[PDB]
């Protein structure tokens, strides 16, 4: 299954205020109106690839979507991030920790960490060993599809975990579908407001218009 | 598609057929000269090195290449005075309206002056304003004509013009009727003046007519301001390039001169504040070279802008298509945001009717031919008329002369030439 | 202006000949107050290196990191900085710092460069040709040497772990064979959130006042104000489209400071000819009369030339429509142009003005037609 | 002061040579400005990279000084076509265009010849002294408009 | 030779696109004028230069 990206996957490259400009930048976004596989949450976990980075998004309306894991064996053989969001407590984990064969929750540590209706986007990628997320929080009233529209990603988390990623898997909450995209070198032109949030964006490889 | 050359007319040509206009069409069309561009100047030292001691001094390796451009752009800047000068302190004296507009009709309210406004410019030069619209050592110098005075100079020759023909424009300002003025400017048409002094009234509302319209073409269509803004946007085009340079490396590990300073020790600063130091010198030649180079077009423009100034609003021309599509009768300048614009009265034939026409006409043996105008029929009777408006009249001796005899003119007709 | 126009004699108009400049009055020094400092020695003493293969990747984060005790230490056999110079270390300071140990034979320490090549700039561990940092390395022939079998050798930065794999033997009496302890510091120098800064003690921050600052090591020189950008939680620094910065903030306290170039511009000075006078008027151009008989015109600060109500011809201009002159007891006066004499003309719509008499006036236009048919000969004139 | 652009010319032409001969002086980076001193002084390795930028420097002087030149050149080649154009309507003839040959209406003008320039004595006809009479566009006399 | 300036243009350009050209093959102190064998012949460190 899948479905149109639209304008999703625009987040702050770098971390310089502009205002009332407009900047190219050349960095690892997601193609405008392009295929992101769709998962579904209803009555489908696989182990993906990771790439060149990750445009990762969910619709919520009961918090069942909480948790990532990264890695390239992901059975305990080789370090691997563990992210999990359990009530109010953001955990982040680098242990080699042991996978189950079907991990899901129910309703040599180096680094450790501890803190529908909701549209939660984010942004995983690797640079020099240098693990960041880019986030946005949104409420929506939607359950057929991710909504069209435009809303920048800021980064929130910088981790040098310098671990080498392939592969990744998600974890669920079992007693809400997901969209999964990918990154590519692209071209892209920011329209910085006033008040220096991105507000619009040109994929300068989208088609001739936008060239 | 193919684009299209225009409309097909073929001209309905024959040996004794001839077009005679019946009547007239007073028509105002714009023309929008560049008279000068904006006075920039440069700090060469500051934008290559900006508050730097170790990059100055490697600067002064290079010789004279900083003054020289600053050289360069201080001529310029002197130029686009130079410029606005010549194009408008073409009158020594400073004219004003009367305070009775009695023209005979002719509304010039429009492009006068209006007192009311905290800058005395007309309606039209206000519309024409508001039509058209860093700290690395790149600074704007004022224009030493103000506004003020370009709309002081622009009001004194069109005063100078409506009250005095080009009488001011040759020696000291003789007063003279707006009408009579006009008689003027249509016998330098070849038209009679009895055609003005009988249509005097159509004329006025013509021109009226054509001035409303001018009104209403500069307050819908932003696209009639063209060179003038194209300057402009060159210009500021030319300004973004050069500050958008700043940030460019040259090969060098960063575009900031201050980063390579704090980081390094003079023996390899030294080589990177060389890269640095010999792509923002090429900018700046790159950029003072455009300059020069549009400048020498500025120049020329302001240039056509003054003879149409000296040869259309201080006089009448005889030159075709110099002042607007027609009969060229005055022109009236008006102010620009840097340049000028001219509104060219010409007189258009209108309203045309096929003649049959002779070269010359028998009476006792003699040719005659006519002493002004030519002779048409109007299938009957023969008469002599002027060439550019229809007004027949009786062929007289008053009105031909006598040259030769019947058997040399190939086309000659018979007729009888009336003698007081 | 004499020294401008490299002659003693001066002719009547106004000149630019140099630039005024505002200058600071103190320098504010700005760092994070962390008293930590960094684990140099647990790094620089411990009691073994890994191995070349598996070098260890130490991450030296939130601590001052004391670079002088370093270069001036003298059990160093060689300390080679490519990126920065030694000596700036204490004021530039580093978001992260990397400290590869490891040992490495005697003759392949060159290879420990960015840029070269070799059996072991390739194969066991490589740099970025953009590399930036130092490479420290200091024998440990007293220290390492035996035989010591326990250190073996086989995309920048790659840690890889008929063998491709070799050992070789360190023995005390094996220069170019013995043991080398070498340890590659590598700094990032993005522009992010510093938490590796040197020792140098910061100061109070003066606002409304040109200052010659320095904020985690971005230095620049303007006047500090309050300012209305919300800059983001990962924000550190604003920039301008020249590249240069534009808004900064404290990293001691959490507030956004605007910052603005100390006032400046061009110096115009306005002089009748040194044969007529050898006083002058000064103009600095598009200044305000603050920074700087004092005359505000928009074309800057006019100092020295005496305002005056009565319009003339214009005579030295200046610019916006004022115009300077030496009159009279002479002295530089300023004024605003004058366009010309009024003239009414007497108009009516009966009345006309016909001349009873002429003038025979010869006029005389100068035209240039030509100029000097130079020629250069390329060749000689560059290599003569 | 009376012949002005005529001499701002020559002081153009003699600035930009005398700044052509004065960028000879500078170093461009390089040890010396002298490159016999610099060949005396260094074995061809080193010789050949401060003699490269000598060359640099040198040549781009130049170029910037042909650029300067051939956009003079323009300018002169204008005038000589507003000369060239006086002197066929204004001396060759008599002219009607206001103020192409001097205040006032064009009589006659006679050539003269300038250093690198060409200097026109217009003569001119300019009314002097007026006085105010009543006008009227026309005159009846036996119920038919006169005009004249 | 009737037609003057109108050929001298065409002869103008000509002349200043050949030079174009022609540029391709000089060295500017390179060891070759050919991108390519540059390339072929040298790592990025000085291939760079
Ligand atoms: C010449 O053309 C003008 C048009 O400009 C004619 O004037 C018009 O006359 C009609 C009556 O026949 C009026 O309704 C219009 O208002 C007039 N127009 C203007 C602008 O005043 C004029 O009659 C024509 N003359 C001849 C001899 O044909
Ligand atoms: C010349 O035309 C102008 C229009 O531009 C006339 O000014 C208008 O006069 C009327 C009175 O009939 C006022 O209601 C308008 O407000 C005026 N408009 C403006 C813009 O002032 C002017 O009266 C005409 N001149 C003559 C002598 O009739
Ligand atoms: C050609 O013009 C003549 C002169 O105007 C015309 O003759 C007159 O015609 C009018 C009719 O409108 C009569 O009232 C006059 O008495 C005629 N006078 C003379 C002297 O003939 C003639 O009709 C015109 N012919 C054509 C074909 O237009
Ligand atoms: C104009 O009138 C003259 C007479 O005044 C005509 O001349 C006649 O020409 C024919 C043919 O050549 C001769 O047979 C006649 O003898 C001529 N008349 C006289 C009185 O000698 C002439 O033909 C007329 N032209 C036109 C175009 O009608
Ligand atoms: C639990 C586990 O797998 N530990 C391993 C250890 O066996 C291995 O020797 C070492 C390599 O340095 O990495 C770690
Ligand atoms: C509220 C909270 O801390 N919940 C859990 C905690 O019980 C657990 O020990 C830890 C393991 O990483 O993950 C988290
Ligand atoms: C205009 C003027 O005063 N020029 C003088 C000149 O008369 C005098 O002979 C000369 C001597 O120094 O100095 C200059
Ligand atoms: C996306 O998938 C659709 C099928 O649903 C296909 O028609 C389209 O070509 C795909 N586009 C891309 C860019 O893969
Ligand atoms: C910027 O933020 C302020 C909040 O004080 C808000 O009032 C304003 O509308 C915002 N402007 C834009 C362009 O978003
Ligand atoms: C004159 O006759 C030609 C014949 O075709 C006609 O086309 C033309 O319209 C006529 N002139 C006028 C003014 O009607
Ligand atoms: C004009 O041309 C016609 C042919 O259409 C011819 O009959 C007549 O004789 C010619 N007249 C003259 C004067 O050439
Ligand atoms: C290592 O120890 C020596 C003394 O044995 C000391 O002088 C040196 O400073 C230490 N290294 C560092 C990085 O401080
Ligand atoms: C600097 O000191 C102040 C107390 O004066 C403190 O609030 C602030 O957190 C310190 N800065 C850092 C980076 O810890
Ligand atoms: C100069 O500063 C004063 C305030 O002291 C201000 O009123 C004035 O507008 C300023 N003028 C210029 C030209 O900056
Ligand atoms: C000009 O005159 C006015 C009033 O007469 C006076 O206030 C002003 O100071 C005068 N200007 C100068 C420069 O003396
Ligand atoms: C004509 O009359 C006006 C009325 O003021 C006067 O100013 C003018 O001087 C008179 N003309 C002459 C030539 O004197």
């Amino acid at each position: 299954a899948y479905t149109n990206s639209f304008t999703r996957g625009v987040y702050y490259p770098d971390k310089v205020f502009r205002s009332s400009v407009l900047h190219s930048t050349q960095d690892l976004f997601l193609p405008f109106f392009s295929n992101v596989t769709w998962f579904h949450a209803i009555h489908d976990n696989p182990v993906l690839p990771f790439n060149d980075g990750v445009y990762f998004a969910s619709t919520e309306k009961s918090n069942i979507i909480r948790g990532w894991i990264f890695g390239t064996t992901l059975d305990s053989k080789t370090q691997s991030l563990l992210i999990v969001n359990n009530a109010t407590n953001v955990v982040i984990k680098v242990c080699e920790f042991q996978f189950c064969n079907d991990p899901f929750l129910g309703v040599n540590c180096t680094f450790e960490y501890v803190s529908f209706k909701n549209l939660r986007e984010f942004v995983f990628k690797n640079i020099d060993g240098y693990f960041k997320i880019y986030s946005k929080h949104t409420p929506i009233n939607l359950v057929r599809d991710l909504p069209q529209g435009f809303s920048a990603l800021e980064p929130l988390v910088d981790l040098p975990i310098g671990i080498n990623i392939t592969r990744f898997q998600t974890l669920l909450a079992l007693h809400a579908a997901y969209y999964v995209g990918y990154l590519q070198p692209r071209t892209f032109l920011l329209k910085y407001n006033e008040n220096g949030t991105i507000t619009d964006a040109v994929d300068c490889a989208l088609d001739p218009l936008s060239e | 598609y193919t684009m299209s050359l225009g409309a097909e007319n073929s001209v309905a040509y024959s040996n004794n057929s001839i077009a005679i206009p019946t009547n007239f069409t007073i028509s105002v069309t714009t023309e929008i000269l560049p008279v000068s561009m904006t006075k920039t100047s440069v700090d060469c030292t500051m934008y290559i090195c900006g508050d730097s001691t170790e990059c100055s001094n490697l600067l002064l390796q290079y010789g004279s290449f900083c003054t020289q451009l600053n050289r360069a752009l201080t001529g310029i800047a002197v130029e686009q005075d130079k410029n606005t000068q010549e194009v408008f302190a073409q009158v020594k004296q400073i004219y004003k309206t009367p305070p009775i507009k009695d023209f005979g009709g002719f509304n010039f309210s429009q492009i006068l002056p209006d007192p009311s406004k905290p800058s005395k410019r007309s309606f039209i030069e206000d519309l024409l304003f508001n039509k058209v619209t860093k700290f690395n050592g790149l600074t704007v110098l004022p224009p030493l004509l103000t506004d003020e005075m370009i709309a002081q100079y622009t009001s004194a020759l069109l005063a100078g013009t409506i009250t005095s023909g080009w009488t001011f424009g040759a020696g000291a300002a003789l007063q003279i009727p707006f009408a009579m003025q006009m008689a003027y400017r249509f016998n330098g048409i070849g038209v009679t003046q009895n055609v003005l002094y009988e249509n005097q009234k159509l004329i006025a509302n013509q021109f009226n007519s054509a001035i409303g319209k001018i009104q209403d073409s500069l307050s819908s269509t932003a696209s009639a301001l063209g060179k003038l803004q194209d300057v402009v946007n060159q210009n500021a085009q030319a300004l973004n390039t050069l500050v958008k340079q700043l940030s460019s490396n040259f090969g060098a590990i960063s575009s900031v001169l201050n980063d390579i300073l704090s980081r390094l020790d003079p023996p390899e600063a030294e080589v990177q504040i060389d890269r640095l130091i010999t792509g923002r010198l090429q900018s700046l030649q790159t950029y003072v070279t455009q300059q020069l180079i549009r400048a020498a077009e500025i120049r020329a423009s302001a240039n056509l802008a003054a003879t149409k100034m000296s040869e259309c609003v201080l006089g009448q021309s005889k030159r075709v298509d110099f002042c607007g599509k027609g009969y060229h009768l005055m022109s009236f300048p008006q102010s620009a945001p840097h340049g000028v614009v001219f509104l060219h009265v010409t007189y258009v034939p209108a309203q045309e009717k096929n003649f049959t026409t002779a070269p010359a006409i028998c009476h006792d043996g003699k040719a005659h031919f006519p002493r002004e105008g030519v002779f048409v029929s109007n299938g009957t009777h023969w008469f002599v008329t002027q060439r550019n408006f229809y007004e027949p009249q009786i062929i007289t001796t008053d009105n031909t002369f006598v040259s030769g005899n019947c058997d040399v003119v190939i086309g000659i007709v018979n007729n009888t030439v009336y003698d007081p | 202006t004499k020294c401008t126009l490299k002659s003693f004699t001066v002719e009547k108009g106004i000149y630019q000949t140099s630039n005024f400049r505002v200058q600071p009055t103190e320098s504010i020094v700005r760092f994070p107050n962390i008293t930590n400092l960094c684990p140099f020695g647990e790094v620089f003493n411990a009691t073994r290196f890994a191995s070349v293969y598996a070098w260890n990747r130490k991450r030296i984060s939130n601590c001052v990191a004391d670079y002088s005790v370093l270069y001036n230490s003298a059990s160093f056999s060689t300390f080679k900085c490519y990126g920065v110079s030694p000596t700036k270390l204490n004021d530039l300071c580093f978001t992260n710092v990397y400290a590869d140990s490891f040992v490495i034979r005697g003759d392949e320490v060159r290879q420990i460069a960015p840029g070269q090549t070799g059996k072991i700039a390739d194969y066991n561990y490589k740099l970025p040709d953009d590399f930036t940092g130092c490479v420290i390395a200091w024998n440990s022939n007293n220290l390492d040497s035996k035989g010591n079998y326990n250190y073996l050798y086989r995309k920048p930065f790659e840690r890889d772990i008929y063998f491709p794999l070799q050992s070789y033997g360190f023995q005390p009496t094996n220069v170019g064979y013995q043991p080398y302890r070498v340890v590659v510091l590598s700094f990032e120098l993005l522009h992010a959130p510093a938490t590796v800064c040197g020792p140098k003690k910061s100061t109070n921050l003066v606002k409304n006042k040109c200052v010659n600052f320095n904020f985690n090591g971005l230095t620049g020189t303007g006047v500090l104000t309050e300012s209305n950008k919300k800059f983001l939680p990962f924000q550190q620094f604003g920039r301008d489209i020249a590249d240069t910065t534009d808004a900064v903030r404290d990293p001691q306290t959490l507030e956004i400071l605007d910052i603005t170039p100390c006032s400046f511009g061009g110096v115009s000075v306005i002089t009748p000819g040194t044969n007529t006078s050898n006083q002058v008027a000064v103009l600095y151009q598009d200044v305000n009369c603050t920074e700087v008989n004092v005359f505000q015109t928009r074309a800057g600060c006019l100092i020295g030339a005496e305002h005056v109500n009565n319009s003339y011809e214009c005579d030295i201009p200046i610019g916006a429509g004022i115009c300077a002159s030496y009159q009279t007891s002479q002295s530089i006066i300023a004024y605003t142009m004058s366009l010309g004499a009024e003239n009414s003309v007497a108009y009516s719509n009966n009345s006309i003005a016909i001349p009873t008499n002429f003038t025979i006036s010869v006029t005389t236009e100068i035209l240039p037609v030509s100029m000097t048919k130079t020629s250069v000969d390329c060749t000689m004139y560059i290599c003569g």
